[PDB]
């Protein structure tokens, strides 16, 4: 019905297709909301990490295995976890420890990026995630749970060149 | 990798961490909070409700005033059930308000820059005032300066003839003849406050606290008073400023 | 201490409850070039040196005690799925590699069962009898459904008839010899694993030959509650440990 | 730090220049 | 005298070499790459679509443009089968274009010295722009810059009876007066880019490699719009130039 | 000294003609990693750093003054020729590269003719106009038939009309200012050419630029008396130099 | 190197007069 979560769910299943998928750039919708974003869009160009954050909210009795994965451009965005493992991933395993920061490396031909969809090339490639095996649990458990999905700026990160936003209008 | 953000913080990794990789960082200062605010930008216009030879009188047109207040904030003749009273000077007002039916323009003043970005709860600087002249015209106008507080004595001109804003001892600006048309300048923090509201001022203005809660008084940089035969549009600049207490900017629409 | 990662190249596998690394013949490949081979080698190759994480299988309350399934190498990272090191792989006559494997399996405290995760060298692959030639079928393709164990471990001859026994006999009551890790569902929900290089020469023509061989094999059978998740797969991360190719040649159409 | 420039820039003095930072305590 | 230019290259004489003669040279340097493009150059011009006083809006006449690319390189209102399109902000063409039926005007921007003469694959600097009145008249005009790829935020007016452009903490121009007639400033090489094309890009700009091949993306050093009474030719000069890897100038016409 | 060989990994390309190997802006490629990537770079992949070597062209009596052939790179070398360099090409997002190259072509005593060979950065490979889009046909192809000079030089438009130039203009009156060397029937049967990494961006994305081009011109017209060999072939080997890739990924399908 | 030849050539700083030269390595 098209509202927004800051979060995504999962279960006991694999989907065949990616549970979620951030597009790399600072421009793009889903961040359209968070600091990161916000403070980016007054500057012209980028360069550098984003940490892509994630919090397991599910039951303590619950387990499983996701595959978080970047992907650069080139050979055009992933459409299954099979070729998105071939790029840059990590597998986020629950446990003990709630969450997990997935680090989207800059991997770049120019020393920056501009910072704006202004124009057209579209993007600097995908975040997707995807799951390994299964959310396991117990009876008695509530069967899906809940993932909180934050991002910010990662350590190598900057930005530059001060500007002005097309500008909005709050709703 | 591998945290746990409960804890109110998480390791603020690069590429180098959880792969065969390496920080890609290089030096850069753009992102500066003073360095970044201190750029002029335009708040509102000033229109003049009268001559030079004479006793200066607020007065409003088509949303336009002979008189503006000196802060980032939204600010307009003082509203009312029955109005925005415009037979006096503006005041802080506590939102963003459309001139007529339409969005744009504004019935009100303010840095719309300033409020759609100001990730902090409290700031203090030093304000760095320019007046343009909007008009082609040999010039001919007095501008009147005064700090946050003090008395408007918009009072009668004393000597015929002559602007009555310029009648006093407070920082006024005499400007005329041909190819004569900017006024700029730079006036000090000037509030009784230590720090100011970036936005919003969860308390009552008065004792009694029934009136204008969220708006912080002489939470501004004082104000102007203009006169003579020329329009004026007005930009601020933010001179060494500081910022305090880190929180959330202005939201921003999800696409359809 | 449970916590581990294991970063290659731009990959990295993680764990939250781990029993450590079994490094099997206690020792690894230390990518040397081989003494057979007089053209200097290709080795070092980033974009190959990485985990490979994949589908083994779908664990069900229906497999028995010693059900299975095999895992040819390299074969089996030879076509798509093995990137570049599959891609260079294929343009050579001989290769000579370790593997590194992890294995994964998540279930609950509510769920009982475990399996054996092992590694072993010259293991029979082989699927069934090729009707007409007296060969076996599919050697160097990994098992798509589980294998059932022989009551009686005799192995399997081609020449349709029977009675004593094949040399591809693999007697599972001593699959524990071979270096592996146990997967106990209370304990662990991965196991880690680590083998050398072997083989009868110096290098390998591994166009015709399944040196060494991933097994997964069942202990104990699976069991759950009624309402308690039913769902379980079996997946594994599976890295070449310094690979080194020889013999360049146009490429071997495995396709 | 500010967005400011320029070699000779002092002909006003400093206090006049800029509002006086001052510690309460 | 004797030698062999198959290697790639050849020796290099003066007369005393084959000859009872000997080197006449004496010290010079005005053929440096630096000091020589350092000087100023026409690119084309700027016409107002509209007064100091409305919400600003891209603008075509007679070939002029209220928008103007930087860039040495050939531009205009984006092409189309159908004829370019006039209602948007000018980008990069791939060659230069006659306004109408005989050569002359041209209906693309650009550095014809330049083009006629950049004897080398790639190229940097800083760019100094300057905006000279063509009218007489007491001007009032605002002028708005941009760095390449920066959003052109072509919104509406916020305050009423002011210029939109000026609405912007984007470095924005303000000049008014009798007298007061010339912009004058300089730039930063702006771009996301290390190294600039002199004339072609041997590649796509799109990943899908479908389209505007000939031309690297953020290829320019931003971009001016103007609002107000007044036109003005636009002229560039390349600041702290260098260049690299030499390549072809522009052919020239066999006589007949 | 006119007779020389040179090696690649399990490559090497001779002659005893040789007349010196030219090196473009007195420089070469030394592999170094993009500062632009965080991503430990995938390089000094010996089964990627040989000779290719390939078909170039036919030469005829028939060619004229300035008639040419380009070839662009890496593109020439991305798919099945390029063996394992154009594999591990296509399975990532940059790439940063030098080349060197050799030309060769051979015809008699008794022959006459010259060829100009050239690298050049930035250089138009367009082929034709597309009917529809108003852009390029086949850019990153190498010419198959010999290319017509233009008589004036003024380039390409895509606009359908014509009038003044385009910025893919290139004046062949000059082409000797690129990094070259000439191929004279008298005086040698190869050219050695070798060029260092240069481009818009400290590393590039490849799958859609190609940066450099190598350019064979004819100068003065192939001539032999009858009866003298009339069958005349241009060959090259071109050799990447210490390509260095980053951005892995699954595979461009160039196909 | 270039087209400017005054003395008093400072007034604005440097590193505001002109883009800043940096090595990415």
């Amino acid at each position: 019905n098209n509202k927004r979560y800051p979060y995504f769910s999962a279960t006991n299943s694999v989907p065949t297709t990616s549970l979620v998928d951030y597009q790399v750039a600072l421009s793009c919708s889903c961040m359209c909301n968070s600091m990161l974003a916000a403070v980016a869009r007054n500057f012209n160009q980028y360069r550098g990490s984003l940490n892509f954050l994630f919090v397991f909210t599910g039951a303590a009795m619950v387990k499983g295995k996701f595959l978080i994965a970047y992907t650069p451009p080139g050979a055009g965005k992933p459409t299954t976890r099979d070729q998105a493992m071939q790029a840059t991933y990590a597998i986020w395993d629950l446990g003990l420890n709630s969450s997990f920061v997935f680090t989207a490396p800059f991997i770049s031909p120019t020393h920056y990026r501009q910072t704006s969809y202004t124009s057209a090339a579209s993007v600097d490639g995908w975040v997707t995630v995807w799951q390994l095996t299964p959310l396991t649990y117990p009876s008695g458990t509530p069967v899906n749970s809940d993932i909180l999905t934050l991002v910010s700026a990662g350590d190598d990160f900057t930005l530059r060149m001060p500007i002005s936003p097309t500008k909005w209008v709050p709703q | 990798g591998s945290d746990n953000a409960e804890k109110g913080k998480v390791s603020n990794d690069d590429a180098s961490v959880d792969f065969v990789a390496e920080p890609v960082k290089l030096p850069e200062n753009q992102t500066r909070v003073a360095f970044f605010y201190d750029r002029a930008v335009p708040i509102g216009m000033l229109r003049p409700g009268q001559n030079i030879e004479s006793t200066f009188v607020y007065q409003e047109n088509d949303l336009r005033l002979n008189c503006l207040l000196l802060t980032p904030l939204p600010s307009f003749c003082p509203d009312s059930t029955s109005g925005p009273v415009k037979t006096k000077a503006p005041v802080q007002w506590r939102w963003v308000r459309s001139g007529g039916t339409t969005n744009f323009p504004l019935m009100t003043k303010q840095d719309y820059a300033f409020l759609c970005f100001s990730p902090f709860t409290y700031y203090k600087c030093d304000l760095e005032v320019t007046v343009s002249a909007l008009g082609t015209d040999t010039v001919a106008s007095v501008l009147r300066w005064a700090p946050t507080g003090a008395p408007a004595d918009v009072t009668d001109q004393l000597i015929g003839y002559t602007p009555s804003l310029g009648e006093t001892r407070n920082p006024h600006m005499w400007l005329v003849g041909a190819g004569n048309t900017q006024i700029s300048f730079v006036v000090p923090y000037n509030s009784p406050l230590s720090v100011l509201p970036a936005a919003w001022f969860n308390g009552w203005s008065d004792f009694g606290n029934t009136k204008d809660f969220g708006v912080a008084p002489n939470a501004d940089f004082g104000r102007l008073w203009i006169q003579g035969n020329t329009s004026a549009s007005v930009r601020i600049r933010y001179k060494k400023m500081k910022v305090f207490c880190p929180r959330p900017t202005l939201f921003f629409p999800w696409p359809v | 201490d449970r916590v581990a990662s294991d970063k290659a190249g731009n990959s990295a596998t993680n764990t939250q409850s781990t029993v450590g690394r079994l490094c099997g013949y206690g020792e690894a490949h230390h990518g040397e070039h081989p003494a057979s081979c007089a053209d200097t080698a290709t080795d070092k190759v980033l974009a190959a040196e990485r985990y490979y994480t994949i589908d083994l299988a779908s664990w069900t309350t229906t497999q028995e005690a010693f059900s299975h399934i095999r895992i040819p190498l390299p074969h089996v990272l030879a076509g798509e799925d093995g990137g570049v090191f599959g891609a260079t792989l294929r343009r050579h006559y001989l290769c000579k590699t370790g593997w590194r494997v992890q294995v994964q399996c998540n279930a609950s405290q509510f769920h009982a069962g475990s399996l054996l995760v092992f590694m072993a060298p010259e293991f029979y692959t082989g699927k069934g009898t090729k009707t007409g030639d007296m060969e076996p079928t599919d050697p160097f393709t990994m098992d798509t459904t589980w294998r059932a164990p022989q009551g009686a471990p005799t192995g399997y001859r081609y020449d349709s008839r029977t009675g004593f026994f094949a040399m591809n006999h693999q007697n599972q009551w001593q699959w524990t010899v071979y270096p592996h890790q146990i997967l106990n569902l209370r304990t662990n929900t991965t196991v880690d694993l680590e083998v050398p290089y072997v083989n009868i020469a110096p290098t390998s023509s591994w166009t015709q030959h399944a040196n060494w061989t991933l097994v997964v094999a069942v202990f104990s059978p699976l069991q759950y509650a009624s309402g308690s998740s039913s769902d379980v797969q079996i997946t594994a991360s599976i890295q070449p440990v310094n690979p080194v190719f020889n013999g360049l040649r146009h490429e071997t159409v495995i396709a | 730090s500010g967005n400011e420039g320029v070699i000779i820039n002092n002909f006003y003095s400093n206090q006049y220049q800029n509002s006086i930072d001052l510690s309460a305590s």
